[PDB]
RNA sequence: GGGAAACUCACCAGGUCCAGACACAAUAAGGAUUGACAGAUUGAGAGCUCUUUCUUGAUUUUGUGGGUGGUGGUGCAUGGCC
């Protein structure tokens, strides 16, 4: 026997807004087109990692100055899924450039 | 190189059995990762093997990557006397 | 010929060097007489003053075990037959030096020409 | 495991940008022309895409499989 | 075996260096990239860091 | 610098077949009594253990 | 990206090490060569060097060609960046 619920945790962390947009749509879809509940994607803060360095490799030059930054972004969706509906989720909707962490256990 | 005899044929035991080493730029590390020698006894061999044909060296952010060649496959098999037909992972492996 | 006339001897020091185990040279191999690893000694006739003779032949030939030795000559021979191949097209245009003195330790091996210089030592 | 977003966001494009200088080094002969990388369960996939892939490959991939262990090795993957 | 080839280096800016060309001097170790400014400069739109204000 | 020798001849073989070993051997684990101990100024010291092991003598 | 106690460090007063590939020629298993306790010595528990006498075992040493390294020079030989 198999189905248990479990209250699952999936995170979505990305650098790119598409794809995670586009695999957290695939999520909500496919655990509500057969029926899972959902605390549905909870966009986190994005975070801005900004890297100021000065353009020059020598130090000639009127002193100027450029901001790299590489955003990131967070999602995370609560489901309630049975063992077996976890594991094809869990599997599925994997992307060149979204990363996922499935957890267990809400206490 | 300067090395004993026991080191220099456990480099040449895992080239052979490998094919492939690869090895940070980091003299002074008293093991190198999966030898049980130096990094230097590892870093030395390889380039006094590289100056005879018999390997292949590839710089790339501070990490040498040593790669085995067919006259070196030849070289070591005459070396550590193995028979024909052994050695090193030129593979057909089985699930890849 | 149909024999072989002492290369049964070069084909068991051949393979005595492989799997590292012949211990060439004077004090090498003396070193190992003085513990229990020898296994086979060879020893040479044409030195000067013959105490290297003297002085292998009498730790050889204990009267506690581990009893074997020939007494072939040629040291440089005994180096082409023993551990220096530096053939260069090898009609043999090498660099040879003498060895005069070759101990056999655990020969990694097997049968023939072993048991054929071993019974021919070890059985009159 | 036990690294923060901001440092495994940061250590991914340090690895792309590490695979990608690996490869303009050691394919540049048969024209690479730009990896991509995708993280799958149990498996992380490295395309090449060079133009000249029967050079890549090699006889019966064994130039591929040369890679493929350098770059296991030195990145530390299991095989 | 040589105990005389050594000296402390478990910090300051010799303990550590450019992981692309081992340089010592104006390193980014923002995150742990450990790359120097001027090889960041280079590697920047590869490790994906890109310039928009 | 490497001071030469002539030989290692360090043992009186006797007239057929008595051998002795003079410059009595190393007692330690690593050193399987093939190698001798060094004799200076009373100093009786191993050189196997390159360097542990000097014994008073 | 220069807020340098050591490192950085490129300067000074000194001591180590070769990390001198490869090939040739030489020496040489009657040992080519490695290392070292204690003392003198040195800033130093660096056997660096010496007394000495063990160890080591073809890896190395000596000469030639030829390499490698250099925060050495020329930014008025250049790339790239600014």
């Amino acid at each position: 026997q198999q189905q248990q619920i479990i209250k699952i945790r999936i995170t979505l962390t990305s650098t790119k807004v598409k794809q995670l947009e586009n695999v957290s749509s695939n999520i909500v879809k496919n655990a509500e087109q057969h029926n899972l509940v959902k605390k549905g994607p909870v966009r986190l803060p994005t975070k801005v990692l900004k890297i100021s360095t000065r353009k020059t490799p020598n130090g000639e030059g009127s002193k100027t100055w450029e901001t790299y930054e590489m955003r990131i972004h967070k999602r995370y969706i609560d489901l309630e899924a049975p063992v077996q509906i976890v594991k094809r989720i869990t599997q599925i909707t994997i992307e060149p450039g979204v990363d996922v962490e499935v957890v267990v256990a809400s206490n | 190189m300067l090395m004993p005899k026991e080191d220099r044929n456990k480099i040449h035991q895992y080239l052979f059995q490998e094919g492939v080493v690869v090895a940070k730029k980091d003299f002074n590390q008293a093991k190198h990762e999966e030898i049980d020698t130096k990094n230097l006894y590892v870093i030395k061999a390889l380039q006094s093997l590289t100056s005879k044909g018999y390997v292949k060296t590839q710089f790339s952010w501070q990490y040498y990557y040593y790669t085995l060649t067919e006259e070196g496959v030849e070289y070591l098999r005459e070396y550590l006397n193995l028979p024909e037909h052994i050695v090193p992972g030129t593979y057909i492996q089985e699930r890849n | 010929a149909e024999v072989t006339i002492e290369d049964a001897l070069k084909v068991v020091l051949r393979t005595a060097l492989v799997h590292d185990g012949l211990a060439r040279g004077l004090r090498e191999s003396t070193k190992a007489l003085t513990r229990g690893e020898a296994l086979l000694v060879v020893l040479v006739s044409s030195v000067t003053e013959a105490n290297i003779i003297k002085l292998v032949e009498g730790l050889a030939n204990d009267p506690e075990n581990k009893v074997p030795l020939i007494k072939v000559a040629d040291a440089k021979q005994l180096g082409e037959w023993a551990g220096l191949g530096k053939i260069d097209r090898e009609g043999n245009a090498r660099k040879v030096v003498g060895a005069s003195v070759v101990v056999v330790k655990n020969w990694g091996a097997e049968t023939d020409e072993l048991s054929m210089i071993m019974e021919h030592f070890s059985q009159q | 495991a036990l690294i923060s977003k901001k440092r495994k966001l940061v250590a991914d494009g340090v690895f792309y940008a590490e695979l990608n200088e690996f490869f303009t080094r050691e394919l540049a002969e048969e024209g690479y022309s730009g990896v991509e990388v995708r993280v799958t369960p149990t498996k992380t996939e490295v395309i090449i895409r060079a133009t000249r892939t029967q050079d890549v490959l090699g006889e019966n991939g064994r130039r591929i499989n040369e890679l493929t262990l350098l770059v296991q090795k030195r990145f530390k993957y299991a095989p | 075996e040589n105990v005389w080839f050594s000296h402390p280096r478990r910090y300051g800016k010799g303990s550590r260096q450019c992981r692309v060309c081992s340089s010592h001097t104006g390193l980014i170790r923002k995150y742990g990239l450990n790359i120097c400014r001027q090889c960041f400069r280079e590697k920047a739109n590869d490790i994906g860091f890109n310039k928009f204000r | 610098k490497k001071v030469k020798l002539a030989v290692l001849s360090y043992y009186k073989v006797d007239a057929e077949g008595k051998v002795t070993k003079l410059r009595r051997e190393c007692s330690n684990p690593t050193c399987g009594a093939g190698v001798f101990l060094a004799n200076h100024k009373d100093r009786l010291y191993c050189g196997k253990c390159h360097s542990v092991y000097k014994v008073n003598a």
